[PDB]
RNA sequence: AUUCAUAAUAACUUUUCGAAUCGCAUGGCCUUGUGCUGGCGAUGGUUCAUUCAAAUUUCUGCCCUAUCAACUUUCGAUGGUAGGAUAGUGGCCUACCAUGGUUUCAACGGGUAACGGGGAAUAAGGGUUCGAUUCCGGAGAGGGAGCCUGAGAAACGGCUACC
RNA sequence: GAAACUGCGAAUGGCUCAUUAAAUCAGUUAUCGUUUAUUUGAUAGUUCCUUUACUACAUGGUAUAACUGUGGUAAUUCUAGA
């Protein structure tokens, strides 16, 4: 509305991870509180790698309303990014899969329900079959 | 008591790492090290905080699996692997070469050196000895002993290394006008190059040390280390040039850095 | 009462029980491996020397060897005797156990059988075991026969084939200690090292005495 | 500075150790023969020097108490002699010998709502009073003992016995 | 790719201050009086000389887990013979 003006600072390209590390300054007059990923899709065009090798977290809204501090991370690789992207940022972006194991209180008791087994336990399971009801 | 301590928190490593206070956590504990105390630093403190290549602790461990780290041609995929003094942390692709020196403000350095000249360290000796079945040897910063050295050099000098192994080349003594260099302490590592020694036979050793400030001071022997012939030095010194420039004109120099 | 009765030759067992008074109690006053008659035990047997092999009681206690006092006693049970499934690394325990000479304490008693003799294969001998884990190391593969060991096995491997991958796997124990490189590569890399480094220390030694003697040529002639 | 590292001599061991372990790769060789060479590692191993640490040890500093005036030994109190163990030092323990240790600068004994320090509160200077608690070190895992495994424990989310 | 063998950790971490007045502890040396898996770096041309048919050095052995069969006790990270 009033030139959101993606401007970039501290543009440091890492050669040993095939990426760039940089701090985004965002001054956005007359319209605030945009998005995670619209600014990436405007940043991923000016850096010419792809659309979705960029990893943002930020848009720390500065006081007043109209200025923010972002922090994106474009990589210089597409599929090799997912080998080293943080997986919580990937499930924020939806390209990867969200894991779903049990919660805390079901898993650690399952460790307690793991030591009581003798071996693979089916020697007991044959014996608790025969006896009961004997 | 009862065993080693496989943790230490922050506030217990000294200022020269420049960590954060309100992380509210345990410090990077150095692993068992070849060279020296926790007044050294592990490599992850050199990367993610001085050189600033990463944020996550998962992240910095993931660089080392790609095999880009290298000291001396040795692999060393240990995360918190300690780093000695003047032991060049060369790299793979990204091609940089960092020598471990001391700047003029307490902590160590972020200093690049060239591709050539990065294939040698510089080695303080601490113990020369004839030992088992007539095999002479020296020791180093890391204690990397070297079979069949230059005979009868002495303890307490510096040693050039050939990096296929030790394969020592040149002895550098201490005389009335050479290079010496502090390593550790309150006034660690600027230059004083020499002015005049003493001994104090029996208890401790002191050395008079004359800066480019052109007064003197005295630091004890275990920080004393020789570089080489005067005005030569084997390592390109970092961009503070070893003065302890005084605070009254530290302030007059830094607004003459900004130009106002 | 009941009797778990086993058998060493090809392999079979089951559990037997007789109700009659000293027909079930000819057993006692001798401890382990002596003798069991045939007529007093169930009428299949007739004078057949049995390695009687320890008993079990109510409260589930075993009977191990370090007894000759016919009660339930308590001792220190470290590594080889009945205990340890599981504990940890010191690890002793304190444990009670029913021991010696049997009688009015028994619940089930363990048996093993030297002489079938004449009658009763059908509960104890009549089938072999389908023995599970065949020989894996290369020599005892051939010691299954005595195959005159220059056979180059991958010949008579212990093949087990079950078609659940619809390929039945045609496979073996993944045999151990085959006479082949690159195991032979490893032993010749031993002498590839031990000639190299041992000589290189000597040609480092032959360099040093040369460099010392030239130093000694001015050292011993210091005028 | 050494009886130091060391070398040498004659013996030495229920002869300690000195690669019968796995991975990727496939090459060269000329005599294509289970011929001869050979890469990059991974584990594990004796010995030296490190390192990570443990253990002893000198040097100073301590709260209140004389209605605490002499504590200490024949169950070592202090020292010597020689040993037994000990990771090694040492009355640590043992036999023999000598009678010694601390003190009116306060030892000894009692108390302590006494963990010890880096600090905190009030504030002219001079200080008074806390600090169980963020950091370092110690002790303990209901109360005193004893022990295995392991490089590291007298462990306690290890064990044995008694209360 | 389970268990289970083997190696390794479990001896750190956290928690409390009851004991504790030259005891611990702050600084401050000492270890010529010692040990140390792990971390590093160097690292073992002799190996038995029963003589040359002891014999595998182109590779010898046991003694076994997990597993399978039937068990016991109401019992516990309890446990048997084959």
């Amino acid at each position: 509305s009033d030139a959101v003006t993606i401007r970039t600072r501290k543009v440091i390209s890492n050669p040993l991870l095939a990426r760039k590390q940089f701090v985004v300054d965002v001054l956005h007059p007359n319209r605030a509180n945009v998005s995670k990923d619209e600014l990436r899709e405007k940043l991923a065009e000016v850096y010419k790698a792809e659309k979705d090798a960029v990893s943002v977290f930020g848009f720390r809204t500065q006081f007043g309303g109209g200025k923010s501090v972002g922090f994106g991370l474009v990589y210089n690789s597409v599929a090799e990014a997912k080998k080293f992207e943080p997986t919580y940022r990937l499930v924020r972006y939806g390209l990867a899969e969200k894991v779903e194991k049990a919660s805390r209180q079901q898993r650690k008791q399952k460790k307690n329900r793991d030591k009581k087994i003798f071996g693979t336990g089916k020697r007991l399971a044959k014996k608790v079959a025969r006896r009961n009801a004997d | 008591a009862r065993g080693p301590k496989k943790h230490l928190k922050r506030l217990a490593a000294p200022h020269h790492w420049l960590l954060d206070k309100l992380s509210g956590c345990y410090a990077p504990r150095p692993s068992a090290g070849p060279h020296k105390l926790r007044e050294s630093l592990p490599l992850i403190v050199f990367l993610r905080n001085r050189l600033k290549y990463a944020l996550n602790g998962r992240e910095v461990k993931a660089i080392l699996m790609q095999r880009h780290v290298k000291v001396d041609g040795k692999v060393r995929t240990d995360t918190t692997y300690p780093a000695g003094f003047m032991d060049v942390i060369t790299l793979d692709a990204t091609n940089e070469n960092f020598r471990l020196v001391y700047d003029v403000k307490g902590r160590f350095a972020v200093h690049r050196i060239t591709d050539e000249e990065a294939s040698y360290k510089l080695g303080k000796v601490k113990k020369v000895q004839l030992g088992k079945k007539g095999v002479p040897y020296v020791v180093t910063h890391d204690g990397r002993t070297i079979r069949y050295p230059d005979p009868n050099i002495k303890v307490n000098d510096t040693v050039k290394i050939d990096l296929a192994s030790g394969k020592i080349t040149d002895f550098i003594k201490f005389d009335a006008g050479k290079l010496v260099y502090v390593t550790g302490g309150r006034n660690l590592g600027r230059i004083g190059t020499i002015v005049h020694k003493e001994r104090h036979d029996g208890g401790f050793d002191l050395v008079h040390i004359k800066d480019s400030l052109d007064n003197t001071f005295v630091t004890r022997l275990n920080n004393v280390f020789v570089i080489g012939e005067q005005g030569k030095p084997y390592i390109s010194l970092p961009k503070g040039k070893g003065i302890k420039l005084s605070i009254a004109e530290e302030r007059d120099r830094r607004r003459a850095q900004q130009g106002l | 009462m009941k009797l778990n009765i086993s058998y060493p030759v090809n392999g079979s067992q089951k559990t037997f029980e007789i109700d009659d008074e000293h027909r079930i109690r000819v057993f006692f006053d001798k401890r382990i491996g002596q003798e069991v008659d045939g007529e007093a035990v169930g009428d299949e047997f007739k004078g057949y020397v049995f390695k009687i092999s320890g008993g079990n009681d109510k409260q589930g206690f075993p009977m191990k060897q370090g007894v000759l006092l016919p009660t339930r006693i308590k001792l220190l049970l470290t590594k080889n005797v009945s205990c340890y499934r599981p504990r940890r690394d010191g690890e002793r325990k304190r444990k009670s156990v029913r021991g010696a000479i049997v009688g009015p304490d028994l619940a089930v008693l363990a048996l093993v059988i030297v002489k079938k003799g004449e009658q009763e294969l059908e509960g104890l001998t009549d089938t072999t075991v389908p023995k599970r884990l065949g020989p894996k190391r290369a020599n005892n593969i051939r010691k299954f026969f005595g195959l005159s060991k220059e056979d180059d096995v991958r010949d008579f491997v212990i093949r087990r084939e079950v078609t659940k991958g619809e390929k039945t796997y045609t496979k073996a124990p993944k045999i151990q200690r085959l006479v082949t490189p690159q195991r032979l590569q490893r032993k010749r890399h031993q002498r590839a090292l031990k000639v190299r480094n041992a000589q290189a220390q000597r040609e480092a030694a032959a360099e040093y005495a040369q460099l010392l003697a030239k130093r000694l040529s001015e050292r011993k002639a210091e005028k």
